[PDB]
């Protein structure tokens, strides 16, 4: 009744096998046979007893061991390994830091990765050096004279430079210094920089990789900019990890020391949670990964294009090619080397994505690489899209549009930035369309574009095509309306 | 050190309302303010009584100087069906011992103390109330007519025995209310049909299902069984014969996980055996008055089903 | 009327209010524990009973002293059938319940102030009267009742045990001054969680519903659901809400 | 699968408890077995009356109970479910099953 | 601080239910003491062999005896392969099944055959991939055929072993 | 002030933020060292 | 054993901590729970907490009035028991200074330490999940079990040789 039935595996309580046995004792020796409380047999098969109890309980728990359920400890990785998933160990908490730094400190001095301690348990990742790492400037009051700027730009790789004297320490000439720095800046990197640094005109200072409200959130990624006259605090973002693997964890805004001051430190403070490590793997969140694992898609043309999107900084658009057949194809290709193009998603944080790649398939083209260690190094290609500016023409029949009216339909053009790589067509239809629902209803109207820089001659209305690694582009002071 | 103390508990739910689909009295008990109007300290006075039949469960409850407030609230909803729940045990566990709908409700005030009066019904709305009208031709198998049925009466299936391969012999057409059909039924195949507490129970006469429950002087039993015959008259016989006919009478301390269809085993001194369930009565005075439970046995000649 | 009256009557119902938050909450609490256990010594004590009497602390094992108890009386009784038997039918007889009974009295002038007794908890010694003994006996002897304790009496002869209080006197006559007259009666009682599962039988819980305010009893009610603390929320959330679903 | 959250269960903590429940409009009996040596529940699912249970398994967390057994007409097409309220480390004990004592045993089910 | 698996030997098995003696009555009578003795020690020898009818049948312990009926409901026959590398081929062919060939994950199944150090992995341009072997402890011919399994559809493969670097 | 009706539109804070500035301003009271990291008790006070 | 926030005994403050480990903590020692229960419960005068008028204790009765020591003593001594997890109370000095007219008593109270039923609530974990093995060493076997074997061997070359 209680061993193996039909229904899986039972288990027997005390007083029913006491009953039995001395109900088979009974037998044995007649129904005058004392078995309770005074027997010497007594004392005798109720202490034999309760040990096969044990060995029942213990031979119950062996059977479930073969089992989707019940399963533990050492069992449990034998049941899931036939499904190749195996526990993680110990876990090193990684994530990155920023500290502002002294206007003095040089730019080519470099961090020695093995003589600082963020706090009791932190470390630097690696070696760091203080330029082309830059996140955030702050520049304001204090800086007459003759300044030198420079920016490696974020597509090709030549060194800029900009010439400018600061005859004045205040007032118009000041912004129009600020407004020809912004202009310098923006020019290079991407729009969605320029979003982010603005002038305070009411206090004379000049903000970059903050928010309206004074919060350092940063630039859209790191890059290397300097002036001769080094002017202002400047900031930059580091790489940390942990001392010793197990389970830590931090907030936002946690960090906030390095035991060895270095000169010219200023404050330092997270942003944003780190992946906290964890201690050894546990069955709960085992079955839990086990359970998962059907979302978990790697080295195929839909999963690369997929994590790209969800594992970088940025990256708003992204466009693969092939070419595998014997010869360059029309497009300049290698025979048998894939093509990424991507926009805004940095190089080393990237980089680093494309290892869910199919091992061997070459890919590793472009015009910008980086290496990776596996152990062996490697190198890795791909290349970022070179964005080019449109210049719009509104004309229409109807009453006057008022001020302050016009930036519905100059931010409704914002879908002409949703153009994708090569394979962007503008369909001034499209256009047409959407300048007349950003606004209340109710002649005629009319659509121009052409490049920026050209003769009012170049307006057209046929659709535009991007290149072969080109993007659309608009800023919102490049449109323009006319009454008819 | 303590003693062995009764408890209680009473709940009102919203009107019971019969849709397209099995009613569960279980969930109407929260009330639109949420929680329900819960009652536990007052003296009452019950008698529930169960049985194998057509006819539904039927219990009466009393209860002495309730608050305005409460019977202003069965004031109203006179036009309607309440559900009702009621639980009882000692002083450690309340188990269900009855669930319907509130049939009658009256309240009397002379002087000194009120005294409310209530009448419940098990199931006593869907078993009146739901017609049928189907029809089978010469060779339909039976037990595809026993669920089609069953389903017209919207009430869970507790326990059904299936028929095999059993099949009509003649053209059969059914009106009317289904539970007076299925009550037909039962005569012509030997089957036992009877709804209580909600669960639909089809079983087959002179058949029993372990034992689910043993009474013993440690199991609070109370006085000796007795012998006592299942029946007020007594049947012509030919000295099916696997029909009842005998049985026996127990008592025991209240105790609601038992049922009419159950199964005991009755360890006594004198009579020992395995019996049928066939007749429940639960009585109580929470302050003065019983609180123990009365089982009709009969006696099983059948197969161990 | 006027508001002054108004922030009278709630005095009125607070303060009496509150009188049943004392008394009705100091049973309750004297019910959530089995472990102690009352005792009285009703004579017996200097024929030899005091080798029970040091067995009892003062924290698990109370005892009770009255001042002085003048009688005791104990009784059984037993019923038999009015009707001829039908003839051995010895079992036409049953057993009652033993009662006892016993008056006693408390004194504001005690000759013994042996501290075991439970009465003479915190008496003062040189000031007997001030203590006021008499009210601290009857504190003590309503809870016992009210928490319906399994009492021991230990007497001359015999000791019985669960024993309960189904009724007392109290009085302060004009005659002997100073003191109350105590009388109770007792009967006896046929009385028939964390256990060893070796020792552990089947039970039952008849049919049983949705189990406290969960997160599915909440929707019956309307109660809104309750918000989860954000421990962790990035592995049992994609898991969570595809296997377990959400009440709605 | 689309499954919807209907019914919870609590344990008192007796070593052997025995109850009645209701689900799907069905009728199950169910048995709650405790295991010393492996400190575990073992858990036996069958109809009213019946001789013998229908299934009987060992419970854990995170794991589908009736996953290999939704082939019988009288087991439940639900899921059943044990998961823990508080740190996600906490495994199946025996004091600590109901809705607010650490780990919630429930039964969902699908919508049809 | 305490182990997840309760399968083990209990521990200090025979004194117990000697504890059980109630008085010590009968301790130090020579007599009960051996017939009580010799039967518990009965359950001691089938106390452990429970353990050993569970740890055993682990993948990782079975011996051959048993191991093939371990690898015949997974469909990996023993053909002609030996103990010591049957076990591998049930390892490398089960954890296949949560693989998508990537650089990283090819060097974590070469992970588990050589070592932390015995292996190596070049890599070439057009479709070319090249495997280092220099602490191999089991002869690699029969082991082959899985070694191209868990590789894209279109690898180039070359196949070099030394001992050492 | 980036917060409820505003001309241009009505903005609504994420769960996220509501927290950052209460345990900053929160901190303030009493300095950096103040345990507030995850499963702390006063953590788990700010977070009802 | 109920939890709640834990109270400085010396300010009466939330106990915040030391500078060195500044948080928040809860009372999770019986003795500490008791201690803020009795606290609380003889410091908020009765009736003056809304939201629960029968909470407190009843000082205007006696301050400001002539009135026996025996009659408040008693009063004083039934609050505490009111709580349920209190075994006894031991000793009892309750003087009164009539210059003065100022009352203290003095007493203590015994009360009983209990477990924690669960752990899950807070904080740590007691089982001991297995680590996964590293390498090759799962398929070849491992080398500390030479290890042992020669320090074995030669921990026995050094016994038998007298020192």
């Amino acid at each position: 009744n209680y061993g193996l039935t039909g229904s899986g595996f039972n288990l027997p309580p005390m007083d029913d096998l006491v009953q039995e046995t001395k109900k088979t004792f009974k037998s044995a020796f007649g129904e005058d046979f004392n078995t309770e409380s005074n027997s010497v047999a007594d004392k005798l098969i109720q202490i034999f007893n309760e040990r096969e109890y044990q060995l029942w309980l213990l031979m119950g728990s062996v059977y479930y061991a073969q089992t989707m359920q019940g399963a533990e400890g050492i069992y449990l990785d034998d049941l899931l390994g036939k499904r190749g998933i195996y526990r993680l160990g110990k876990t090193r908490s990684t994530g990155t830091v920023v500290m502002t730094i002294d206007s003095s400190v040089p730019y080519n001095m470099i961090y020695s990765a093995a003589t600082y301690t963020i706090d009791t348990d932190y470390e630097l990742s690696s070696d760091v050096q203080v330029a082309g790492n830059i996140v955030a400037q702050l520049i304001k009051g204090t800086d007459v004279g003759t300044y030198r700027l420079q920016i490696q730009n974020t597509t090709d790789q030549s060194v800029k430079t900009l010439s400018l004297n600061l005859t004045a320490t205040s007032g118009q000439p000041l912004i129009t210094f600020f407004g020809q720095i912004k202009d310098f800046i923006v020019n290079n990197t991407i729009l969605s920089n320029q979003d982010r640094i603005w002038i305070d005109s009411t206090e004379g200072a000049l903000y970059i990789g903050y928010d309206t409200n004074k919060i350092m959130i940063g630039l859209s990624s790191r890059v290397d900019f300097r002036t001769n006259p080094m002017a202002g605090t400047r900031s930059i973002s580091m790489d940390v990890r942990s001392i010793e693997p197990g389970y830590i964890s931090r907030d936002v805004h946690s960090v906030r020391s390095i035991n060895p001051t270095p000169g010219g430190f200023v404050d330092i403070d997270n942003l944003s949670a780190f992946i906290d490590g964890s201690d050894v793997e546990s069955d709960n969140e085992y079955r839990i990964r086990a359970a998962t694992s059907i979302s978990e898609g790697k080295a195929t043309r839909p999963a690369i294009l997929a994590a790209l999107l969800n594992k970088v900084e940025g990256i708003e658009k992204v466009r693969i090619f092939n070419n595998n057949t014997d010869k360059t194809n029309s497009l300049g290709i290698p025979p048998y080397r894939f093509m990424v193009v991507c926009y805004g998603g940095g190089t080393a944080e990237i980089s680093q994505v494309l290892y869910d790649t199919i091992a061997t398939s070459n890919n590793t083209y472009g015009d910008t690489f980086y290496d990776i260690t596996t152990d062996q190094v490697e190198r890795i290609w791909h290349t970022k899209a070179a964005a080019r500016q449109l210049a719009i023409r509104v004309r229409y029949r109807g009453r006057p549009l008022s001020l302050t009216e016009e930036t519905a339909i100059a931010n409704g053009l914002a879908t002409a930035v949703n153009g994708t790589m090569i394979a962007g067509t503008l369909y001034n239809v499209r256009l047409v369309g959407t300048v007349m629902s950003s606004t209340s209803p109710d002649t005629q109207v009319y659509v121009d574009i052409k490049n920026k820089g050209q003769p009012d001659s170049a307006y057209v209305n046929t659709d535009v095509t991007a290149s072969t690694t080109q993007v659309l582009s608009l800023e919102l002071e490049d449109v323009i309306f006319s009454q008819i | 050190m303590r003693a062995m103390e009764r408890t209680y508990t009473l709940v009102i739910g919203r009107p019971v309302v019969i849709g397209e689909k099995p009613v569960n009295i279980e969930k109407f008990a929260n009330t639109s303010k949420g929680d329900a109007y819960e009652i536990k300290d007052l003296h009452i006075e019950f008698n529930v009584k169960k049985d194998n039949s057509k006819e539904p469960n039927k219990g009466y409850v009393t209860v002495y100087n309730l608050s305005d407030e409460v019977v202003n609230y069965l004031s109203v909803n006179q036009r309607e069906s309440l559900a009702v729940m009621l639980h009882a045990g000692y002083n450690g566990d309340e188990k269900l011992i009855f669930s319907g709908t509130v049939e009658y409700v009256e309240d009397d005030f002379p002087e000194e103390t009120r005294t409310t009066k209530f009448i419940l019904g098990d199931g006593t709305l869907n078993l009146t109330t739901a017609t049928t009208a189907r029809s089978y031709r010469k060779g339909t198998p039976v037990n595809s007519v026993l669920n089609d049925l069953i389903a017209d009466l919207k009430l869970p299936k507790g326990r059904v025995i299936d028929f095999g391969n059993q099949t009509l012999q003649t053209s059969m057409a059914f009106t009317g209310n289904a539970s007076q059909n299925l009550a037909n039924l039962a005569k012509n195949t030997g089957s036992t049909f009877s709804v209580q507490d909600g669960a639909v129970y089809w079983t087959k006469e002179g058949s029993r299902f372990n034992v689910m429950f043993e009474i013993s002087e440690e199991g609070g039993m109370v006085g000796t069984p007795t012998p006592k015959q299942p029946s007020s008259s007594k049947k012509l016989i030919k000295a099916h014969d696997i029909k009842e006919d005998v049985g026996m009478t127990v008592s025991t301390l209240l105790n609601g996980a038992i049922l009419p269809e159950s199964t005991v085993y009755l360890n006594t001194r004198y009579h020992k055996g395995f019996y049928k369930v066939a007749e429940l009565t639960h009585r109580g005075g929470y302050e003065t008055g019983d609180w123990i439970t009365e089982l009709g046995l009969v006696e099983t000649r059948g197969e161990l089903i | 009327i006027s508001p002054a009256q108004q922030a009278q009557a709630d005095k009125r119902a607070r303060d009496a209010a509150a009188a049943k938050r004392k008394q009705d909450t100091e049973v309750s609490n004297a019910k959530s524990r089995e472990d102690i256990q009352y005792t009285m010594f009703v004579s017996g004590l200097r024929r030899g009973r005091l080798n029970e009497f040091e067995r009892k602390n003062r924290t698990d094992d109370l005892a009770i002293l009255f001042d002085s108890v003048t009688t005791h009386t104990y009784t059984k009784d037993y019923n038999k059938s009015s009707y001829a038997v039908e003839s051995k039918a010895s079992d036409h007889v049953t057993t009652q319940d033993g009662k006892f009974t016993f008056s006693g009295t408390v004194t504001d002038s005690p000759y013994l102030i042996d501290p075991r007794n439970m009465i003479d908890r915190d008496t003062d010694k040189e000031n007997p009267m001030l203590a006021r003994r008499p009210a601290k006996a009857i504190e003590i002897l309503e809870l016992i009742a009210d928490s319906h304790q399994l009492v021991t009496l230990v007497t001359e002869d015999n000791i019985l045990s669960n024993y309960v209080i189904t009724s007392f006197q109290v009085d302060r006559s004009s005659e002997a001054g100073s003191s109350i007259n105590v009388q109770v009666t007792l009967e006896e009682f046929r009385f028939k969680r964390t256990s060893d599962p070796k020792k552990a039988k089947n039970a039952n819980t008849g049919t049983k519903q949705t189990a406290e305010d969960g997160a599915v009893d909440d929707s019956a009610k309307q109660k809104r659901q309750t918000p989860y603390i954000g421990k962790n929320a990035e592995t049992k959330e994609r898991w969570e809400n595809a296997a377990i679903g959400t009440t709605d | 699968r689309t499954v919807v959250r209907t019914f919870d269960f609590e344990l008192s903590g007796y070593p052997d408890e025995t109850f009645r429940v209701v689900l799907d409009s069905v009728t199950y009996e169910l048995r709650f077995m405790w295991n010393e040596r492996d400190e575990s529940w073992f858990m036996s699912l069958g109809d009213i009356g019946a001789q013998r249970p229908t299934i009987t398994s060992k419970l854990t967390c995170y794991s589908d109970i009736l996953a290999p057994y939704r082939y019988l007409d009288n087991v439940p097409d639900g899921n059943l479910y044990l998961w823990p309220l508080g740190d996600i480390r906490t495994r199946a004990g025996r004091f600590n099953i109901g809705p607010l004592k650490g780990i919630q045993m429930t039964y969902s089910s699908l919508i049809e | 601080l305490k182990d997840v698996n309760h399968i083990h030997p209990l521990p200090d098995f025979v004194r117990g239910g000697f504890d059980y003696v109630p008085s010590d009555i009968f301790s130090g009578k020579e007599n009960f003491e051996q017939t009580l003795r010799i039967l518990l020690e009965r359950l001691e020898f089938i106390d452990q062999k429970m353990v050993e009818l569970a740890e055993l049948r682990t993948t990782l312990n079975a011996e051959d005896a048993i191991l093939d009926e371990i690898g015949r409901q997974l469909g990996i026959y023993r053909n002609g392969l030996n103990d010591p590398e049957y076990r591998a081929v049930i390892m490398i062919l089960t954890g296949n099944n949560s693989k998508s060939g990537t650089r990283a994950d090819i060097i974590a199944t070469l992970k588990q055959l050589f070592g932390e150090d015995g292996v190596t992995t070049y890599k070439g341009y057009n479709y070319r991939l090249d495997i280092n072997i220099f602490n191999t402890c089991m002869e690699v011919t029969d082991i082959l055929p899985e070694i191209i399994d868990m590789l894209p559809l279109v690898t180039h493969l070359r196949v070099v072993e030394n001992q050492g670097y | 002030e980036n917060y409820g009706l505003t001309g241009s539109g009505f903005n609504l804070p994420p769960m996220d933020d509501l927290v950052q500035e209460t345990k900053k301003t929160f901190k303030s009271a009493f300095g950096e060292d103040f345990n507030t990291e995850s499963n702390s008790v006063a953590d788990k006070l700010i977070q009802i | 054993q109920f939890k709640d926030l834990l109270l400085d005994p010396l300010t009466g403050d939330l106990d915040f901590g030391t500078p060195g480990d500044r948080g928040m903590r809860l009372a999770l020692t019986n003795q500490l729970s008791l201690r803020q229960r009795l606290y609380l419960r003889f410091a908020i005068w009765a009736g003056d907490w809304y939201f629960d008028e029968t909470f407190g204790f009843p000082y205007r009765t006696f301050v400001g009035k002539k009135t026996v020591k025996a009659v408040l003593d008693g009063r004083i001594k039934s609050e505490v028991r009111q709580e349920p997890d209190v075994l006894q109370i031991t000793d009892f000095q309750s003087t009164m200074d009539v210059v003065s007219r100022s009352y203290k008593c003095f007493f203590t109270v015994v009360t009983a330490e209990g477990e924690e039923i669960s752990l899950a609530f807070v904080g740590e974990d007691e089982y001991q999940y297995p680590t996964p093995p590293e390498s090759n060493v799962q398929l070849c076997g491992d080398e500390g079990v030479i290890i042992n074997f020669k320090n074995k061997l030669y921990y026995l070359i050094n016994f038998r040789l007298p020192k």
